[PDB]
């Protein structure tokens, strides 16, 4: 602990590398002694604490504390205080920065996490404690120009049943651009609450299209995850032309934003009851634009993606058992868009139930006319489909002939 | 077709600004705005009026509330907003419809100091609301907890704000206390524990100037909450004469000045509901009629 | 393509402003514009960034030259103009055709006093191309 303890005084280096070393070794010394180690609060207490007119008073030391909650350590086996309330609202007035380089802020991603710290075990602290935050909170706005949204963005997933407070006002004031202040309040909106019930009509407004595919990749997810998690209620009249975009996000590059576009369709498909073919209901238009492009889904560069689309339709959800009735089915399948690989996807959805079959271990006629041999080779992308059987190579289990046949059929039109 | 097309080509032409930086960019569009919306005195343009700048695709009010990065919008809030004040009950006839999107349309932000131009009309257009919708639908319904969750935390904040909104907001908690249906008769016994201390701290305790807003607002707030919990079974001669006492000395003017909301409330309770507060009038001489 | 398409997107991305009343909000996304620039460093990212930037329906100059109620947009010149400053001879090779229209994108107001930041580089660009254009049909035709 007393080696530690001038550490936790100078943790502080100009040199940021060294200062990854420093933190990565008591990184390791807390990993390695933690049963023989306490935490003195009365050490910590400047190391966030401090008073300039920007930053750095007497703190620079925050991973300090960020370690014990990224490493399983539970907090305040040590007292309390009446003031340890002034650890908060303190740092919480480090926000005036005018720093130029994207990082907003020394008030800690950290601190916020108390609501984490004490929901599991339970001490009073955090009651008094959220309401006098959220005051000064909600006052400081207009102290001086920085933003208070990273205190609630990195403060996300903690305590979700009171965690909607601010978008009661918000919501009036600060919808969101900016690039990546919109990927920080999207993440925001990611917080499950029910505050919310007739918010769609926003929603009801037309241009969340465009801006769904303003910047690639992971930062937009959070848009279509709006749709994601408040399915079960709706009524999707408006969906019909929020999906249209949606058929052209396979033309629009992304890959995970694929794969929700894929979950979203295998939700929509199941959970309009499509069974449930009621005569006079308006879902017809939406079965046939949602089949669109279920059906091309399969075209998606992603081998991966496309197998989960290859194992979602082998289920029993439409194709069905019966081998004729699994060729109608699959003849029900085609789509004018997919006419270059319906050879292949077709060959690929029916040789699956040769795939599985009970009867491997019975190959073809197994008399036992030679002796034996086995091998194997690895030089460098590959290819894996081989297996060396009792007879010689010559008489195998009956996937080693299927397998490669759809194999090449995936490849040769 | 002359008079109705005239009034319809001058709101649909100047349907967009083009707020940027120059000489006095930002005020002098939203000026013409509100200097030809004013001309609308006849029925059919006040129906034509309320029909175009009351929609929701185009019009003042979809940009005022969908305008955000709104500092150099707040001289359109000016203008608008406090043209649309008088606009409503100068001739208001027509507006029924759409008090319920006037109440989603007002919206806050500003910097805490001594003064923001929208800090006056930003709750009064509430308070014409409550002037001109009284007792009818369009109250007791639309989303009166949002208003008393939001405007409660900002009284507990406990004056970190500067007069004009300061009066607002005891103004329209005072009132917000007499629409009584559905919600609030246990969070109204609060209004007191304030009420008590700061209208003596307000007037005649010199420590903060008996200046007119603070007074008024203060006045009004604690005046409006007893329109309910009648006082023919208790507190008569607890919270009907020591507050009363407390009216009278609000009601004389604490400067010449004296203007319209410091001895209104008063005078507007007394012309309610004298009826309630009945105990008094046995010892009470009414002497002071002259 | 990773590395062409990269630059691709991260410059038709941000190729709108929302220049309004806020902290800062007329500086800063004209700061990531040029520091996602300056990342152009290969003749094949060169020439994209010659297409795209020094293109007439978008881009960089065109708003720049089309940006005149421009007391906020003194700031967007003062980061785009003195980072093509730097950027027209650091690596120069790839841009020769479009010097006219750099020629047209410079322009001029401004208060009469001490100072205002784009009065360094506001003739500084037409100095700079008297130094990279030379003796050639860049010059002594263009107006």
């Amino acid at each position: 602990n007393r080696l530690l303890n001038f550490l936790m005084k100078h943790v502080f280096h100009p040199k940021r590398a060294v200062f990854r070393h420093n933190l990565e070794i008591i990184k390791t010394l807390v990993e390695c002694w933690k049963d023989c180690l306490s935490i003195p609060y009365r050490l910590i207490f400047e190391k966030f604490s401090g008073k300039d007119p920007n930053s750095k008073d007497n703190s620079v030391g925050i991973q300090l504390l960020g370690i014990v909650m990224a490493n399983d350590l539970p907090p305040y086996d040590p007292q309390c205080g009446i003031q340890s309330s002034e650890y908060f609202q303190a740092l919480v007035n480090n926000m005036s920065f005018v720093r130029y380089k994207e990082v907003y802020a020394a008030a800690a991603e950290v601190l916020g996490l108390i609501l984490r710290y004490v929901m599991e075990r339970k001490n009073i602290l955090e009651e008094s404690l959220c309401e006098l935050v959220a005051k000064q909170l909600k006052q400081h706005q207009n102290t001086m120009e920085d933003k208070f949204i990273v205190c609630l963005n990195k403060v996300t997933k903690s305590f979700p049943p009171l965690a909607d407070r601010f978008m009661n006002a918000v919501f009036f004031l600060l919808p969101k651009f900016h690039g990546v202040l919109k990927t920080l309040c999207l993440e925001v909106v990611l917080c499950r609450v029910e505050g919310m019930t007739e918010l769609y009509f926003q929603l009801k407004s037309k241009d969340f299209v465009q801006v769904m595919r303003h910047r690639d990749d992971e930062r937009q997810k959070v848009c279509l995850d709006i749709i994601y998690k408040m399915m079960p209620k709706l009524k999707p009249v408006e969906l019909r032309e929020l999906l249209n975009p949606v058929v052209e996000f396979v033309s629009h590059p992304s890959t995970t934003c694929r794969e929700q576009m894929y979950n979203i369709l295998m939700w929509i498909h199941d959970n309009y009851r499509d069974p449930e073919s009621e005569t006079d209901n308006d879902s017809q238009e939406i079965f046939k634009l949602a089949k669109d492009v279920l059906i091309q889904g399969l075209i998606d560069e992603n081998p991966g993606l496309q197998l989960i689309i290859r194992n979602f339709w082998s289920h029993e959800t439409r194709l069905p058992s019966n081998t004729l009735d699994r060729l109608l089915a699959l003849n029900s399948l085609y789509s004018p868009k997919i006419e270059v690989h319906f050879l292949s996807l077709a060959t690929n959805f029916l040789l699956e139930m040769t795939s599985m079959s009970p009867d491997y271990p019975n190959p073809m006629f197994e008399h036992p006319l030679s002796e034996c041999e086995f091998q194997e080779y690895t030089i460098d992308v590959l290819y894996r489909s081989y297996r060396h059987g009792d007879l010689p190579d010559i008489q195998i289990k009956h996937s080693s002939l299927i397998t490669p046949l759809q194999a090449v059929a995936q490849r040769d039109p | 077709a002359g008079v109705r097309c005239s009034l319809l080509r001058l709101q649909e032409t100047l349907s967009a600004a083009d707020r940027c930086g120059a000489a006095l960019a930002g005020h002098q569009l939203i000026r013409g705005l509100g200097q030809e919306c004013v001309l609308s005195s006849s029925p059919a343009v006040l129906a034509l009026q309320t029909s175009l700048v009351f929609s929701r695709d185009f019009g003042l009010l979809v940009f005022v509330r969908k305008s955000l990065n709104s500092i150099e919008f707040r001289e359109c809030r000016e203008e608008i907003l406090k043209f649309l004040c008088i606009f409503l009950e100068k001739m208001g006839q027509k507006i029924a419809p759409y008090s319920v999107e006037i109440k989603n349309t007002c919206t806050s932000v500003y910097t805490k100091d001594r003064a923001a131009k929208c800090k006056i009309p930003a709750l009064d257009l509430l308070i014409k609301l409550l002037q001109t919708f009284r007792s009818s639908r369009l109250m007791d319904e639309f989303k009166i907890g949002e208003l008393f969750s939001k405007f409660y935390g900002e009284l507990a904040l406990k004056k970190k704000i500067p007069d004009t909104v300061l009066e607002k907001v005891y103004e329209l908690l005072g009132l917000l206390g007499e629409v009584h249906p559905s919600e609030m008769i246990n969070n109204a016994e609060n209004l007191f524990r304030a009420f008590l201390g700061e209208l003596k701290t307000q007037m005649t305790s010199a420590v903060r100037e008996p200046k007119l807003p603070v007074l008024a607002g203060c006045l009004k707030g604690l005046s409006s909450l007893l329109c309910n919990f009648t006082k023919s079974m208790e507190e008569d001669p607890q919270t009907s004469r020591e507050i009363f006492n407390f009216v009278l000395k609000a009601i004389r003017p604490q400067i010449d000045l004296k203007r319209y909301a410091v001895p209104s409330a008063g005078l507007r309770l007394f012309a309610l509901h004298a009826s309630q507060f009945s105990t008094c009038l046995l010892d009470n001489y009414v002497s002071l009629f002259e």
